[PDB]
RNA sequence: GCGAGAGACCGAUAGCGAACAAGUACAGUGAUGGAAAGAUGAAAAGAACUUUGAAAAGAGAGUGAAAAAGUACGUGAAAUUG
RNA sequence: AAUAGGGUGAAGCCAGAGGAAACUCUGGUGGAGGCUCGUAGCGGUUCUGACGUGCAAAUCGAUCGUCGAAUUUGGGUAUAGG
RNA sequence: UGCUGUAAAGCUGGGUCGAACGGCCUCUAGUGCAGAUCUUGGUGGUAGUAGCAAAUAUUCAAAUGAGAACUUUGAAGACUGAAGUGGGGAAAGGUUCCAUGUCAACAGCAGUUGGACAUGGGUUAGUCGAUCCUAAGAGAUGGGGAAGCUCCGUUUCAACGUGCUUGAUUUUUCAGGCCAACCAUCGAAAGGGAAUCCGGUUAAAAUUCCGGAACUUGGAUAUGGAUUCUUCACGGCAACGUAACUGAAUGUGGAGACGUCGGCGUGAGCCCUGGGAGGAGUUAUCUUUUCUUCUUAACAGCUUAUCACCCUGGAAUUGGUUUAUCCGGAGAUGGGGUCUUAUGGCUGGAAGAGCGCGGUAAUUUUGCCGCGUCCGGUGCGCUUACGACGGUCCUUGAAAAUCCACAGGAAGGAAUAGUUUUCAUGCCAAGUCGUACUCAUAACCGCAGCAGGUCUCCAAGGUUAACAGCCUCUAGUUGAUAGAAUAAUGUA
RNA sequence: UAACGAGAUUCCCACUGUCCCUAUCUACUAUCUAGCGAAACCACAGCCAAGGGAACGGGCUUGGCAGAAUCAGCGGGGAAAG
RNA sequence: AAACUUUCAACAACGGAUCUCUUGGUUCUCGCAUCGAUGAAGAACGCAGCGAAAUGCGAUACGUAAUAUGAAUUGCAGAUAUUCGUGAAUCAUCGAAUCUUUGAACGCACAUUGCGCCCUCUGGUAUUCCGGAGGGCAUGCCUGUUUGAGCGUCGUUU
RNA sequence: CUUGGAUUUACUGAAGACUAACUACUGCGAAAGCAUUUACCAAGGACGUUUUCAUUAAUCAAGAACGAAAGUUAGGGGAUC
């Protein structure tokens, strides 16, 4: 047969991501001396709309400690956030929507958002709109917190890790029915090449393991392993269980 | 009519190949070309147009005089009047807050 | 590659693709592909001159051993044709 | 970079009428929409028309689809033979 | 012309021809053709046959010539009908451009003509492009893979400046003061971007030449003005104004710099139209008539605006206000001002130019003279530019070079004199490459002068909703083998 | 299943040369001329009937017959060409 | 009976076989060891009195010098060309030179005749700007020189 | 379901519901309904009144608000039944 769509995605010539109206990286500041002591101030100049990606982002001028020099970060923008507003990071600053503070410092129940997976990556989970991470509980022995993130997972952090306080703003985007494929179109006309999607039952026996047969059906069980192969893994990958779910899981 | 032509080799309408059409004292009809119109210098604080300052195509600004590209105030070809009005305000009492704030400190410095 | 001497070899549809302004002309976007084409006469002596014609040419003449050698050039087969 | 001229008439807004209230009715205004008729354009339904040693190794004529967007298009650029 | 042999063949007469060749005994082989849809070359019948029929359409005369359906000129009849059969360009071609000569071949008839053939000529830039910037991307270096051709990576685990700015020194040595996040390079003749216009001129070039009038950048540099004894100016309540009117490192901003649609407003060009001053046409009759000229560039000065802003004042009986309902104690309405100069007006440029007439010069290079070139109006008009608004998106609609302002306060500054080229005037320079022509029913690609394909700009009158269809003006073509007839069968 | 459809199908009104059943007209061909001038195809060729025969002959056998050179049409045959 | 068709012969066509040639090819043998950063092989563009190509050459351009030789070259023309001679022609020979723009291709770049920087001289009233002439500026690696870096490290002095 | 240690035992944790006993011929609300603590928000009946207004009222076709459980649509939760 033929290499498969799922395939030629890895080589990236036509399927890498349409980047040129990007507003810069979301990233915390980098994790330096004022935030692990006390707290820096930055003014939010902007609250700005990002292609291709559903939360707006906040343009934070903060001072340079050391040099005389404004620096401007890209913060995803919490809900409340507003234009004007201080913002305060470190180990220091206050409980208030849109500060940034170590998660040991953030008593349990606190909705945190953009927060550091390790310690100085500047922001790994609940960043897409309307997403946000709660504060299940503190190790202090071992310097550890308990976060539930978006997906329902329980995680185990360092204390040092950041967050920004409060819930992503864009929130509640998914409940408004798109409505037209051109809408898709100009959603994904900004992200990457990956719409729309040709049914792998309806092509040939070269372009896909369920094409081909004098009817469009699959033939053979859509669940594949978790061990096999590129060109094999098409379907529902080391799929636990299958069908409408009923009760909870 | 008469009809015009374009006088470069460019023949397609971009922003930089805009003409005009001027009778010439020859009893003409013909194509002249039309620099792109100059945007108004704004204020970096409230982004509004700035009053007093010619709008210029910024390589212009070089050959004009001081008078023209500025205004006779602090940040005067910078930011508007009110912008100004505003930061010395700010300025002023948010530096004598910085005074009561501190006096205020030292009462709870000797009897705390 | 350079320099030589040879052959029971081929003799211009052969022998190298190329005996010649041949890796030329020409084709292809490109990698590449790639021909055809030698011979008047010892010597141009390559036909002065007259005449018919708009001219090309023709008819006389002239050169030559030969024009049954005139560059559409040694010989000049067959198909085909008057 | 390009895309006549019409039809329909969504929100919002103005005025009037009715009602105890919750609210209802009418006349305008407005100018929405992968709306619609229809040019340019893009496409290519049918005649199973012409042609079918063609004008053409896919064209010609009428008829037709669509025609403000998932639109049409120049140039630059990327992806290369299991 | 015959003879010999069963035969494969051998020999011979005549003609043609011009330089080598044969018999016999042996040797040797790339050694014998009717075929292989054989190979290469050549030639027939078909056959003077199929055919040379899309794109409305030609005709008379003269000239030229040996020769004219086809060339030239004149007269006419037509068509394209401004989304053109008009006038330019991008790609592509490459001399096809122009003049002269010229007809063997080519232009599927012809040819005196030609994009053919031959000989010459022709492309003029500081301002138009390239050049420079960065885009998607391409790609060296330090490194890391790979047997290697090379692959990855683009500042990456790097000691990464051929750094600058000054006071200089004339001691051709220096003294230092700042920084070095990022930063090789290539990548757009449609993106960004320093600066030019009008009139004239050639056989063929022109935003390039000539005449005149400007502008930008880089450099040098003096005078005037400005400023200082209160050293680095004044005025205005203010918005802010001006001829100027210090400002290092470093920093902050702005411009570059940005979708699309809808109606509205303003301008420009075009369309329409009145008077007057000219010219042409019609005139049996009518028509103070029909057509036409009456124009004004870049650049300089003054003035000119929606929006926005400032001062005054204090608002319900709410008012102002758009086609579109938004605004006002976060200060409306009212009164008075400030600003951007888009755009228009006046003046200079500039009437001296161009245009329209009339009168004269002459084989005549080329003219010379006189007069006029003026004053308006109109709009749901067309196109286009701009403006203030409004709608729209799970879509929010490049970057960089480059230029400016501001913050900051380093350093340097006067009185018998000091400073500055962001005020005026003056001086010098601007290199390299492209530039002709076609841009298509004949200059490109489809084997070709092929009914195909190939990006874009300008756009008159009537009818009309209309940039449709139909007719016409300017411009351009009248090209497509033709003649005679008009059966069948066609095609439309 | 409203709306939509150059999708497939049945019926009805209107409409008509689709038909009964054909006729007439126009232009361009065809046609004839001057000029220009291909190609497919071709063992040899080219009248029938029967016979036998590789069982459907242009040729063979037996008969019918049979007279130069040809033009426009035509599509039975050449088990026509590709 | 003509015409027409077919056959044959003569002459003339069409065409280029046959014959005969041959500065070419092919194969065998013998001898030799010599490309390039001192810039090769290759490419592009030019160069002649009148040349398009081939051949030769590089702005010194169908060639300059030198050695040898000894009267040509030739299609035409023409010497401020030559003949008992420093003398015609000559890739005869060849040891000195020239050798455009390139190319491993070397300042950077190259779909550009694009853009720098350094040294000396020179023109424009110029250490700085503009013009011209000449000479330079690639990378890896080796030896050496100089200037450096690192509490890697030795000695000494508080 | 259980020798792979069930059931049982102690400690710890997480989820959702639900508010026992107190709880009654007791309370509140127009009805449906309402039961852990505290805070906040706005209501309400009765009582008291030598306050106030003076007929403003009763019931009501049309027309409205609320309306157990089950059920429907879309998110979230889904312990127990
Ligand atoms: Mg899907
Ligand atoms: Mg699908
Ligand atoms: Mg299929
Ligand atoms: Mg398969
Ligand atoms: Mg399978
Ligand atoms: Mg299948
Ligand atoms: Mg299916
Ligand atoms: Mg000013
Ligand atoms: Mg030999
Ligand atoms: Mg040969
Ligand atoms: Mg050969
Ligand atoms: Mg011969
Ligand atoms: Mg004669
Ligand atoms: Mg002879
Ligand atoms: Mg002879
Ligand atoms: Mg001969
Ligand atoms: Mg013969
Ligand atoms: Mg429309
Ligand atoms: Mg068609
Ligand atoms: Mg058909
Ligand atoms: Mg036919
Ligand atoms: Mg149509
Ligand atoms: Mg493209
Ligand atoms: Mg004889
Ligand atoms: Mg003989
Ligand atoms: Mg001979
Ligand atoms: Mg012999
Ligand atoms: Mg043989
Ligand atoms: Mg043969
Ligand atoms: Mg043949
Ligand atoms: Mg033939
Ligand atoms: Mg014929
Ligand atoms: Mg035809
Ligand atoms: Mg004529
Ligand atoms: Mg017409
Ligand atoms: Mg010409
Ligand atoms: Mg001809
Ligand atoms: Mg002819
Ligand atoms: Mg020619
Ligand atoms: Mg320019
Ligand atoms: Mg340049
Ligand atoms: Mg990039
Ligand atoms: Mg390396
Ligand atoms: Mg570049
Ligand atoms: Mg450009
Ligand atoms: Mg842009
Ligand atoms: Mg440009
Ligand atoms: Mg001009
Ligand atoms: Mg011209
Ligand atoms: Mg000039
Ligand atoms: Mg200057
Ligand atoms: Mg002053
Ligand atoms: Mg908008
Ligand atoms: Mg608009
Ligand atoms: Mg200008
Ligand atoms: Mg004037
Ligand atoms: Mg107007
Ligand atoms: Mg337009
Ligand atoms: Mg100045
Ligand atoms: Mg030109
Ligand atoms: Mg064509
Ligand atoms: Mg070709
Ligand atoms: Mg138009
Ligand atoms: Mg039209
Ligand atoms: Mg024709
Ligand atoms: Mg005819
Ligand atoms: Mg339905
Ligand atoms: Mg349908
Ligand atoms: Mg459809
Ligand atoms: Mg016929
Ligand atoms: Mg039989
Ligand atoms: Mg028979
Ligand atoms: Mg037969
Ligand atoms: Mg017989
Ligand atoms: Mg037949
Ligand atoms: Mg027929
Ligand atoms: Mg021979
Ligand atoms: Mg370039
Ligand atoms: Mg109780
Ligand atoms: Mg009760
Ligand atoms: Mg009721
Ligand atoms: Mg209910
Ligand atoms: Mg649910
Ligand atoms: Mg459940």
């Amino acid at each position: 047969g033929r290499v498969i769509r799922n395939q030629r995605k890895g080589a990236g010539s036509i399927f890498t991501s349409h980047t040129r109206l990007r507003k810069g990286a979301a990233k915390l500041r980098t994790l330096d001396y004022a935030e692990r002591h006390g707290y820096i101030r930055g003014v939010v100049k902007q609250i700005i709309h990002d292609p291709g990606r559903g939360a707006p982002l906040a343009k934070v001028a903060f001072r340079d400690p050391y040099k005389y020099k404004l620096r401007e970060e890209t913060f995803i923008a919490n809900e409340g956030v507003y234009t004007g507003q201080f913002i305060y990071a470190g180990k220091k600053a206050s409980l208030n929507v849109g500060n940034i503070l170590p998660l040991g410092a953030c008593p349990e129940g606190t909705i945190v958002s953009n927060v550091e997976e390790k310690v100085g990556d500047r922001g790994a989970l609940g960043r897409t709109s309307g997403n946000y991470v709660i504060i299940i509980g503190h190790n202090p022995d071992e310097n550890k917190t308990r976060v539930k993130l978006p997906s329902g997972a329980k995680k185990i952090i360092s204390s040092d890790a950041r967050g920004v306080i409060g819930v992503v703003a864009g929130g509640g985007r998914i409940d408004k029915p798109l409505l037209k494929a051109g809408r898709a179109f100009h959603k994904y006309k900004v992200k990457r090449n990956s719409w729309p999607k040709t049914r792998g039952v309806a092509m040939n026996p070269v372009d896909h393991p369920h094409g081909g047969g004098n009817h469009q059906h699959i033939g053979k069980a859509s669940t594949i392993s978790r061990g096999a192969v590129s060109g094999q893994k098409a379907g529902l990958i080391a799929a636990r269980r299958t069908g409408l779910l009923r009760g909870t899981q | 009519a008469q009809r015009v032509t374009y006088r470069r080799r460019n023949p397609y309408n971009t922003r930089s190949n805009k003409i005009k059409v001027v009778k010439t004292p020859g009893g003409k009809l013909v194509a002249q070309h039309v620099k792109k119109a100059a945007s108004r210098v704004k204020c970096g604080d409230c982004g509004s147009a700035l009053a007093g300052i010619s709008t210029l195509r910024p390589r212009q600004y070089a050959q004009v005089s001081k008078t023209h590209k500025t205004v006779q105030r602090a940040y005067g070809g910078s930011r508007c009047a009110n912008c100004v009005k505003e930061r010395i305000v700010r300025a002023f009492l948010i530096e004598e807050q910085k005074i009561v704030k501190r006096v205020l400190k030292e009462q709870q410095d000797k009897e705390k």
